[PDB]
């Protein structure tokens, strides 16, 4: 179990912990989280109590390092930095795990939803997706835009999805442009997972990555790869069958986890509707179909 | 973006651009079967491609079997009139290529934009003009050719024939927008009023009537009233 400390919380803040989340009150003695699950990625996010502009937050894989956050009164935010000195870091947290400072990671022995939730994601790949080879977690926030957006200005603080874009040559074998933008087996297939991904599980990360962007951060260029991907599977005629029954487990907890109240604009009611009842895939998502049903019946 | 009543004379400019009318490219009879069933019989149809500056008509006959052995043809069609009207596009030299295609019916716009990702320059726009395109197999010479038509051919005419030589374009299209209108509402009373007077002839290389001004102007106004009275005839008024 892993430890990310905090020097203090001088401003009224709302900590995100993966799906966890609570309040700090300016000033108020709070040192940190403990008992993080070692294993997979987590995130930690931050909404000031006087700027509900721009949640942010760090992607980080305590496996890589020990990570804590201080508050930079310059820049005005809650800053993720890596401590090298092992000794010095195991010394700061357990001073502060005897002063009772840090609250726990709540996890419930029975829930599956993180690692659910983030079955395929990467710390490395995520790492490819925010350049900053400097640290070993990587930042993201509400503003940032992808690197198709930027195409339709910073190359620097800009999402490095893959791009996917259903009327383009890469999309298109000449001579198959009926078959290949009705049936995107192709694309898919061929460019995307041999090509690009490599294979279904660097897609499903960066599918469960992007939704996970969206719905922490509202970051809506994150939302469009996410729905992107979504549709670029179920608009293929031809899908392994084990990426199909993992796409209804994976859709199955997004839609679980997203806040009700959100749903209105997470929640792409064209893909949605073409995903689960025109696509070639309109049977295959038979948990997700049930659960979108009962819980958002409106969008559909 | 679309174009419309407002955006009307970029058609005149010195813009290359193609009018594509998709709505003739699959036609069909239909008739019962032996068994008391119905059945379709395709016949031959057409792409109508239109340089509306110019007159030139770019007709790309659909012979039946280029359905043979396929299935979804109304939408097959659409990406068809696309793959005809890139390669088409790809025939014609650089300096003749069109600067916009604009679509009479949006269901081209993805096939031909699919088909045109080789022209990133070419703009595909839809239209919210209600143009009257469809009844060009109600002239006579373009029907005849496309229904003798044996294989696979594209015939070139100019659809407003001498007109230029004495009006603008704005002029020609909206006479030629006249003329297909009157036809599609009423298609006898329409060829009627064009042919009344045997004197007045089609030349072998026109499409139209030989009119004088001072006849133009009377054919023009019996279209409209036709048109009107169709208007009433149909909504009773
Ligand atoms: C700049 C003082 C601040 O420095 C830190 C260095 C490393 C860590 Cl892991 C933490 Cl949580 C803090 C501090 O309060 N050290 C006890």
């Amino acid at each position: 179990m892993n430890t990310v400390p905090f020097t203090s919380a001088p401003i009224e803040v709302t900590i995100g912990i993966d799906q966890y989340s609570f309040n700090v009150k300016e000033n108020q003695p709070f040192h940190g989280i403990k008992d993080i699950p070692i294993g997979h990625v987590h995130v930690i996010h931050f909404q000031h109590a006087d700027n509900s502009s721009m949640r942010y937050g760090y992607w980080f894989d305590c496996r890589m390092g020990n990570f804590y956050i201080q508050y930079d009164p310059k820049d005005g935010l809650y800053k993720m930095m890596e401590e090298r000195d092992g000794a010095k870091f195991e010394n700061i947290v357990h001073n502060f795990k005897e002063r009772q400072m840090m609250v726990s990671y709540p996890k419930i022995d029975e829930d599956d939803t993180w690692y659910n939730l983030t079955e395929f994601v990467q710390m490395d790949k995520i790492r490819k997706i925010v350049r900053k080879d400097e640290n070993q977690f990587s930042y993201v926030d509400s503003s940032m835009t992808t690197v198709q957006e930027n195409e339709l200005s910073d190359p620097a603080h800009s999402l490095n999805y893959t791009v996917i874009n259903f009327k383009s040559r890469e999309a298109i074998r000449p001579g198959h442009e009926m078959e290949d933008f009705l049936d995107k087996s192709y694309y898919l297939n061929t460019v995307m997972l041999q090509g690009i991904f490599k294979n279904s599980s660097n897609y499903f990360g960066e599918l469960q990555f992007a939704f996970l962007n969206a719905m922490f951060f509202g970051n809506y260029g994150s939302s469009l790869q996410w729905h992107a991907m979504i549709e670029l599977i179920c608009s293929s005629a031809t899908v392994p069958k084990h990426m199909l029954d993992k796409l209804d487990e994976i859709l199955y907890y997004q839609i679980k986890t997203l806040p009700e109240q959100y749903s209105d604009i997470l929640l792409n009611e064209r893909v949605w509707n073409i995903c689960l009842y025109s696509s070639f895939q309109k049977n295959s998502l038979h948990n997700t179909e049930k659960i979108m049903e009962n819980k958002y019946p409106e969008l559909l | 973006g679309a174009m419309n009543s407002s955006n009307y004379a970029e058609l005149f400019n010195n813009d290359i651009k193609l009018f594509v009318d998709d709505t003739n490219v699959y036609r069909v009879t239909v008739h019962k079967t032996f068994e008391g069933n119905v059945a379709t019989k395709a016949i031959n149809g057409c792409i109508f491609t239109l340089n509306p500056k110019t007159g030139h008509l770019f007709l790309k006959i659909i012979h039946t079997s280029v359905w043979a052995g396929q299935k979804r043809l109304s939408q097959l069609a659409k990406w068809k009139t696309a793959e005809e009207v890139s390669a088409l596009v790809r025939s014609l030299p650089k300096e003749e290529q069109p600067k916009q295609i604009i679509v009479t019916r949006k269901a081209m716009l993805d096939p031909l934009e699919v088909h045109m990702l080789d022209f990133p320059n070419i703009a595909i726009r839809p239209t919210e003009l209600r143009l009257p395109f469809s009844a060009a197999m109600s002239i006579d010479k373009l029907s005849d050719v496309v229904m003798k038509a044996t294989e696979p051919q594209m015939v070139l005419f100019n659809i407003y024939d001498d007109w230029l030589d004495r009006i603008s374009s704005y002029t020609a299209f909206s006479r030629l927008t006249l003329l297909l209108r009157a036809l599609k509402t009423n298609e006898e009373s329409a060829k009627m009023i064009l042919l009344s007077d045997p004197t007045i002839t089609i030349k072998s290389y026109h499409l139209w009537p030989s009119f004088t001004d001072e006849q133009w102007i009377t054919i023009e106004s019996q279209m409209r009233d036709l048109i009107l009275t169709e208007y009433g005839r149909k909504y009773n008024v």
